[PDB]
This record gives structure tokens, sequence and C-alpha cells, in this order.
């Protein structure tokens, strides 16, 4: 169980540590957040209470490094930095849970909902998404631009996501025009798992990572790229047994952990009314048509 | 995006354009089978794409061979045209492909873009226009063409006749898109009106009667009347 200390709250925020949220008022003794999960990414967000605008926080994982919190009053936002003096930040840890100023990662024992949103998410591939390679851990909010968003534009602040596009010569072999774009089995199979993403984890660490940007966030970039690696197995005619069980549970929690005030914003109607109903896996994604069914009948 | 009358003259510019119809390509006969269920003969069709500045016609004939144990046979029709159009693009000259190719129906965006992603100077456009390029199998040397077709084959021709010596594109087109309307509302009315005068004749290389600007003026205004008649007796007013 690791820690994630904060050297002081002067602004008055509310924190996210993945999936759980906690209001921190200006100057309240606030020293972080302890019993942290080890073997997952996590995600530890802002927002603060005087601007709403610019969500932003950093993915991470605590066996890459002793990291901790600092409110920079200059840039105007509470900093993750990494304590490379180890006996200084044991120190400084041991400290803060003796004076019990650390609120604990209030993981319910049987509530695996963390492990089933980021089961294929792995710190190395978020880094390669989000390039600032001097740091063990990523900066996210609510304004970073895709790669792809740019294309149709400061690259060092992109979402680096693997650009998929229906109506790109990529996803069409030349004298099979109708079958790729109507079967983009050779599109997911071929170019992207095969050639791009090399295995299934990575396609689903990729699209897992999208979902946790476009929920934290609200990055409207991240849901496009969510809803496209959605589309195009549902669009492809020929996918492994293993894949449609393994999406149909990813697509479950997902949705099951979604605010139920979101669903207007953070779901397109048209992808998902494709994939249930349209699309040749229409009959092979039951634990997310059924969740979708009971719980957002209005966007279908 | 799209065309619509308030870009309308856009049409008769120099940037090569072509319109593209597919309501022609796939065409059947409905027919009973001997068991009393009902089956579709496929009858030869064809790609109208066209020029409207020159008038030149790109008449692509689509033998019923094509759909010889194809599923879907209205959807591949679609990127049937999508290939055919590409095809002819490719087989043009640089400085003769167009700059934009404009669909008749929105159904062609998708399969027409997937064809021309080589292409990606070439604007793939819809139009809010409903243009009686359907009536194109009333003009009799267009319909003989295509149902004596034996194989696959492309007919050029220029659908203004000798107009343009007269006119400009602006009003030939006018001309046209008023003899197709005219041809789709009451054909049997519509070609009565074409042919009525013997002395009248159909030029061997051309598709309309050889008219005088007078008599073009009079056969015009006979189509105008065809057409608000037929509108009349559709909607009792």
């Amino acid at each position: 169980m690791n820690t994630v200390p904060f050297t002081s709250a002067p602004i008055e925020v509310t924190i996210g540590i993945d999936q759980y949220s906690f209001n921190v008022k200006e100057n309240q003794p606030f020293h972080g957040i302890k019993d942290i999960p080890i073997g997952h990414v996590h995600v530890i967000h802002f927002q603060h209470a005087d601007n709403s605008s610019m969500r932003y926080g950093y993915w991470f994982d605590c066996r890459m490094g002793n990291f901790y919190i600092q409110y920079d009053p200059k840039d105007g936002l509470y900093k993750m930095m990494e304590e490379r003096d180890g006996a200084k930040f044991e120190n400084i840890v041991h400290n803060f849970k003796e004076r019990q100023m650390m609120v604990s990662y209030p993981k319910i024992d049987e509530d695996d909902t963390w492990y089933n949103l980021t089961e294929f998410v792995q710190m190395d591939k978020i880094r390669k998404i989000v390039r600032k390679d001097e740091n063990q851990f990523s900066y996210v909010d609510s304004s970073m631009t895709t790669v792809q968003e740019n294309e149709l534009s400061d690259p060092a602040h992109s979402l680096n996501y693997t650009v998929i596009n229906f109506k790109s010569r990529e996803a069409i072999r030349p004298g099979h025009e109708m079958e790729d774009f109507l079967d983009k089995s050779y599109y997911l199979n071929t170019v992207m798992l095969q050639g791009i993403f090399k295995n299934s984890s990575n396609y689903f660490g990729e699209l897992q990572f999208a979902f946790l940007n476009a929920m934290f966030f609200g990055n409207y970039g991240s849901s496009l790229q969510w809803h496209a690696m959605i589309e195009l197995i549902c669009s492809s005619a020929t996918v492994p047994k293993h894949m449609l069980d393994k999406l149909d549970e990813i697509l479950y929690y997902q949705i099951k952990t979604l605010p139920e005030q979101y669903s207007d914003i953070l779901l397109n109607e048209r992808v998902w009314n494709i994939c249930l109903y349209s699309s040749f896996q229409k009959n092979s994604l039951h634990n997310t048509e059924k969740i979708m069914e009971n719980k957002y009948p209005e966007l279908l | 995006g799209a065309m619509n009358s308030s870009n309308y003259a856009e049409l008769f510019n120099n940037d090569i354009k072509l319109f593209v119809d597919d309501t022609n390509v796939y065409r059947v006969t409905v027919h009973k089978t001997f068991e009393g269920n009902v089956a579709t003969k496929a009858i030869n069709g064809c790609i109208f794409t066209l020029n409207p500045k020159t008038g030149h016609l790109f008449l692509k004939i689509i033998h019923t061979s094509v759909w010889a144990g194809q599923k879907r046979l209205s959807q591949l029709a679609k990127w049937k045209t999508a290939e055919e159009v590409s095809a002819l693009v490719r087989s043009l000259p640089k400085e003769e492909q167009p700059k934009q190719i404009i669909v008749t129906r929105k159904a062609m965006l998708d399969p027409l873009e997937v064809h021309m992603l080589d292409f990606p100077n070439i604007a793939i456009r819809p139009t809010e226009l409903r243009l009686p390029f359907s009536a194109a199998m009333s003009i009799d040397k267009l319909s003989d063409v295509v149902m004596k077709a034996t194989e696959p084959q492309m007919v050029l021709f220029n659908i203004y006749d000798d107009w343009l010596d007269r006119i400009s594109s602006y009003t030939a087109f006018s001309r046209l898109t008023l003899l197709l309307r005219a041809l789709k509302t009451n054909e049997e009315s519509a070609k009565m009106i074409l042919l009525s005068d013997p002395t009248i004749t159909i030029k061997s290389y051309h598709l309309w009667p050889s008219f005088t600007d007078e008599q073009w003026i009079t056969i015009e205004s006979q189509m105008r009347d065809l057409i608000l008649t037929e509108y009349g007796r559709k909607y009792n007013v």
C-alpha cells in the first residue's frame, strides 16, 4: 500500500483519486492519499472551486517512484513531482500518517471497479500517448487535443492516440474499397492488431485509457478515440471470440461507472445504436446491451 | 459541402466538374414465378456522368452480367458506380480530370469518396437540386445503346448536340433539365411534343431534333405547359 503526499492545499479544490473524490477547503491541513492499491495505474485529478473550466490530473504507478503533489502559485495548479531522496520521502510520509492528515484510498474489499476499468492500461503505454519523458507520470487535462484533431496545433501538449480513420488508404485496400469499408476486419486484424498494436491487450489498454480521459477530464478528443476503437471492432465481421467477450466486459464496467448525468455528452447516439443494433457484433455484447438498455434507454 | 440554387452559376465556370447519376445503374422488371412468388429480372443499366459546361456525357453501360451471383445488388450498384467513375477519372489525362464530382443522390457520397482516396484534390459534393437525370433512358438513342449492349461498354455523347454554337452552358443546361423534367413527368406527352412535326428531324450524330432558335422557344413553352398541367393533375390545384 503506497502514498502520494501533498506539501499543502493552498486553494479550495475537488481532488479525484481514480473513481473517488474529496472536497478540500482553502488552507485546510490536507497532506495526501494513503493506502493506494499497488498493481494498477492511478489518476489523481483536480477541479478548483473557482474555475470548473480546466479539469487536470496525473496518471502514475507507485511502483515507478515516490510521487508527491505540490501547489505551484506561479503556474496556478497542483503539480506532481518525484522525490528521488527515498529516506526524506518515507520521513515525510510517516509523519503525516502519525498526524492523520491523509485521506485513505477508500476501497471496498469486494469492489473490483478500478481493476475492471484499467485491466489492460500500463504506464509504459500511457507515456507513449502523453510524451514528457523526463517524468514517470503523465499530465492530462480537458483541452489537450489529439494528433488526429490537429491534422483536421501545439505538438508537445497533444494526446498521441493511434489515428483511426475509416475513410483513409490505411483502412481501405486498393481493389477492396467496398469489402474493406463495410467489413473493417482487415483494418482491425491486419493493420491495427498485427500491424500497430501487436496484441488485443494494447488495443484495449488504449481504448480504456481514452474512456477514462473522457470521463475524468471531459476530453472531447479521448471521447472520439474511445468511440472509434469500439466502432472498428463492431464493424469487423471477423473478430476473435475472446476479444468480443473481453470487449463486452470492458464496455459493461465503463457504462456502469459513467455518471448518470454525463450520458448526453460522453455517449455518441450513432456509434452505440450501430454497435448494439446494426453492426456484425450486434449480438456479441449481451452485458453491454443489457446495462445500456436498463440505464440509458432514452439514448437508443 | 452541398450544391443548391445559391451557387448554381458555379456549374458553368472553368473548373472541370462532373455530375454522377446512379438511378439507372441497377434496373429490374418485377414478375411472378410459376410457384406464384415474386422475382426480379435485371436489364442493362448505365452511369450518367455529365460535364454540365461542355455537355460531354460519359455513358458507362452496365451489362446485367456484372450482377451474376452478387448479393445486395442495390448496395453493390452504388459501389460499382463509384468504381467506374474512379476508373474514368484515372483514364483521363491530368488536365482533363475534374476538380469536383457532384452526386445526384447522397447514398453515393461514401462509395465515391472511398474509391477516390487517391484523388484528395477532387471534392465529392452532394446537391439539394432534384435533377431529372433519371429520365435519361427516355432519350431514344441512349435507351437503344444500353438495351443493345452485349457487354460492358463506354459510349461518349454530347447531350447538348450543337446548342453551344448558339447558346451558353447555363442556357443549354436549363433547356436540358426542362426536356428531362418534361420526359420524367409525362414521357408520352413530352415525346409527342418533340416529334409531332415530321419536317424537324434528328441529325444522325445528335440526340434531339434540329430546332431553329424560334422552334426551341415554342418547344420550351410546350414543355413548361405540360409540367404545370401534370402538377395540377398530381395535386388537384
